[PDB]
């Protein structure tokens, strides 16, 4: 059959199982961040040009995809040169801030909290005090990942991570950042989907279903 | 929009408002240092702007 | 809030079309005003203040029983998806604000006269997309479905958390003391019928506790002596119309909290319900709660009409069910008195009279319904009285069971 202009082949085929959500341990998060090359481990140039170390767009992964740049980073974007350098620096210098508050040797076997870790790292890049996020950078798998964000504290003030009793309003990540020299003009550049922007979405995390009705 | 703060406020440079003033004032700084401007309008005056 | 309700229309009692007259549509759902949260604007402090006797609607409950039938014929959206129209009448807009004569050039497809159509607040993708606005239509279809799943008396729900009354629930009630059972369901109804209120909202606990106390009173237990957290309803002395009820915070022994969650669906069983302003304002009120909270669980199937079996989302039969009890005003009140008599509330020779007093009363709200029944046939396409066959009146339903469900609910 066909839906509008799109044609759909007869056969139906989907994955048949779902991998249980696995929260990254504190050590793995520490290695992912402090690896020789962050490229691939953290971020990944979508279309890196061989000739010269240049990349129009860069799709990012987890502890980075959360981050949403401040105006000063958007205006006057950097080149794939200092970009790798910027992160290869900040990713490391961030591990410091976070590890000195939680000596790895004693507490590495503790799952970091996907959410806070994101905002805690994204806020670090934008250069915002990261004191508050650390308090609960971990959480026992039993307590919901989005619940620890609420139970630990109902702090409705920190921009980009307003935690209420039932929901956590944070600015969506940026699965795509665009290094200077990017243009949606060329048909070749990878489809960024507007996410190269900082505030294109607003991920509202909710605790329970009734908590969600109240949100919608 | 942001929730009312119960602590102490200090003019911050983040926020739509603030950013809107910062990028736009960054645009007219570009209008002033542009080809057109640069050729006509004097030099030292264009710095003042 | 709450975005999910499942309804079931009335049953065209062995009749063709929906038992409601056009003269009715312009008597409740007319005037163009939103016929929604209006159900309650037809009740008084009691019965002696209403045109609920010999008239177009000869019953203190003959209104809702009609407005409910009228709602069935105009709820096709939730049945299928489109708006439709029943006899030159169809909601003006997609928000179902009110009814109005079919346009002229762009008329909605004439409704399909079908009885007992289920409803899903989902079959209408616009409902939830506007929730706030047409919030009312929810709580209403609910009031309907709680009278429809039944044939002889609405089926509400009862609760009692194992905890003590929610403080701001002992404060909200202590400001509704003198108020009559009627004006209580008033606030109750009027409340859960505008702006989607979260089931967490204070009021729901209060108005849900006010439906648990009312029941304890209706079965002696929560009497002038054994109060809930301090409340209990005092019924008017039968001899001058005992069909009353007023909330009264006292200070006698507090009926200790139950040993567990006490849930049960109770419905008046004899025709008597149709004319007892208290057996309606109470039941109607207990339904105000369910309306803004989905539906505790599935109402037991066992004792229930034939058109209410396995009613998807509503009725049950398995585990997700709660035994549904049905009491009879007289067999009830009798025990309600015996309870008082046991707690020294009254004399040992006063209960064998209290019953006389009240029993004669029930015999009055009996020769009246029968009269109105054999006055407004039913083959007359209308149902202000709702058939009942001179029998159910004495019918000693569950009763004995609910009299026990009351004790375990207020130990």
């Amino acid at each position: 059959a066909a839906v509008f202009g799109i044609q759909l082949v007869p056969k139906l085929n989907t994955s048949t199982t779902r991998r249980t959500f696995l929260p990254l341990r504190f050590d793995l998060l520490l290695d992912r961040l402090q690896s020789t090359n962050l490229h691939g481990v953290l971020y990944r140039a979508l279309d890196f040009n061989p000739v010269d170390r240049s990349a129009t767009v860069i799709q990012t992964y987890p502890p980075l995809n959360a981050w949403s740049p401040h105006h000063a980073f958007i205006e006057n974007p950097l080149d794939y040169r200092d970009w790798t350098e910027f992160i290869h620096d900040r990713a490391l210098a961030f591990v410091g801030v976070l590890t000195q508050r939680y000596p790895l040797t004693q507490n590495a076997q503790r799952y970091t909290n996907p959410l806070v870790l994101g905002a805690a790292f994204g806020d670090f890049l934008n250069a915002r005090s990261i004191d508050i996020f650390l308090d609960r950078l971990f959480y026992d798998p039993t307590q919901d990942s989005p619940i620890t964000a609420i139970t630990k504290f109902p702090y409705q003030w920190t921009i980009d991570s307003n935690v209420t009793t039932d929901s956590v309003r944070t600015s969506a990540g940026c699965k795509y950042i665009t290094l200077y020299g990017y243009d949606p003009s060329r048909p070749s550049t990878p489809a960024t989907y507007g996410k190269h922007r900082p505030t294109y979405a607003t991920v509202f995390y909710y605790s329970t279903l009734p908590a969600r009705s109240r949100l919608l | 929009n942001q929730p009312l703060p119960r602590l102490t406020v200090a003019p911050t440079y983040d926020s739509a408002m603030s950013n809107w003033i910062s990028t736009t004032i960054a645009f007219f700084i570009r209008v002033v240092n542009s080809v057109n401007m640069t050729a006509t309008v004097n030099d030292l005056t264009r710095r003042t702007m | 809030a709450q975005r999910q309700f499942f309804g079931l229309t009335y049953n065209f009692y062995g009749q063709p079309a929906p038992l409601f007259d056009l003269n009715d549509l312009q008597e409740l759902a007319g005037c163009y005003a939103r016929p929604w949260t209006s159900r309650f604007s037809h009740l008084a402090i009691s019965t002696g203040s209403l045109p609920v006797w010999s008239a177009r609607y000869p019953s203190v409950a003959s209104r809702n029983i009609v407005v409910n039938t009228l709602l069935g014929a105009h709820l096709n959206p939730f049945a299928g998806g489109q708006i439709t129209s029943h006899q030159g009448i169809t909601w003006r807009d997609p928000v179902l604000s009110s009814l109005a004569p079919v346009p002229a050039i762009q008329p909605p497809p004439v409704w399909a006269v079908a009885e007992n159509v289920l409803l899903d607040s989902n079959n209408y993708p616009t409902y939830v997309l506007n929730l706030s606005s047409m919030w009312p239509i929810n709580q209403d279809v609910h009031i309907m479905t709680m009278w429809a799943l039944s044939d002889q008396g609405p089926i509400y729900h009862l609760e009692v958390p194992v905890d003590p009354m929610p403080a701001a629930t002992t404060a909200a009630l202590m400001a509704y003391t003198g108020v009559p059972i009627a004006h209580l369901a008033q606030t109750a109804y009027r409340f859960a019928g505008q702006l989607p209120q979260s089931p967490d909202s204070t009021m729901v606990s209060t108005i849900r506790w006010l439906s648990a106390i009312w029941f304890g009173s209706l079965t002696g237990r929560l009497n002038r002596s054994r109060t809930c957290n301090g409340f209990y309803f005092e019924f008017a002395k039968p001899a001058l119309n005992p069909d009353q009820a007023v909330l009264k915070w006292n200070d006698g022994a507090r009926a200790a909290p139950p040993a567990a969650a006490q849930s049960s669906y109770i419905r008046c069983i004899s025709p008597h319900w149709q004319h007892q302003i208290v057996e309606v304002a109470g039941a109607l009120m207990s339904q105000s709660v369910t309306a803004v909270t989905g539906l505790p669980a599935l109402i037991d199937e066992a004792t229930l009409p034939a058109w209410s079996q396995g009613v998807a989302n509503l009725t049950g039969n398995g585990q997700g069910v709660v035994p549904c009890l049905d009491y009879n005003p007289v067999p009830m009140a009798a025990a309600r008195h015996l309870q008082w008599r046991q707690d020294g509330l009254i004399t040992a020779a006063q209960e064998a009279q209290l019953n006389n007093d009240y029993t004669a009363y029930a015999l009055t709200i009996e020769r009246h319904l029968t009269a109105m029944l054999v006055a407004n046939p039913i083959a007359a396409g209308r149902m202000p009285i709702q058939p009942f066959n001179a029998a159910d009146f004495g019918q000693a339903g569950q009763t004995a069971a609910a009299v026990a469900l009351a004790q375990a609910m207020f130990v």
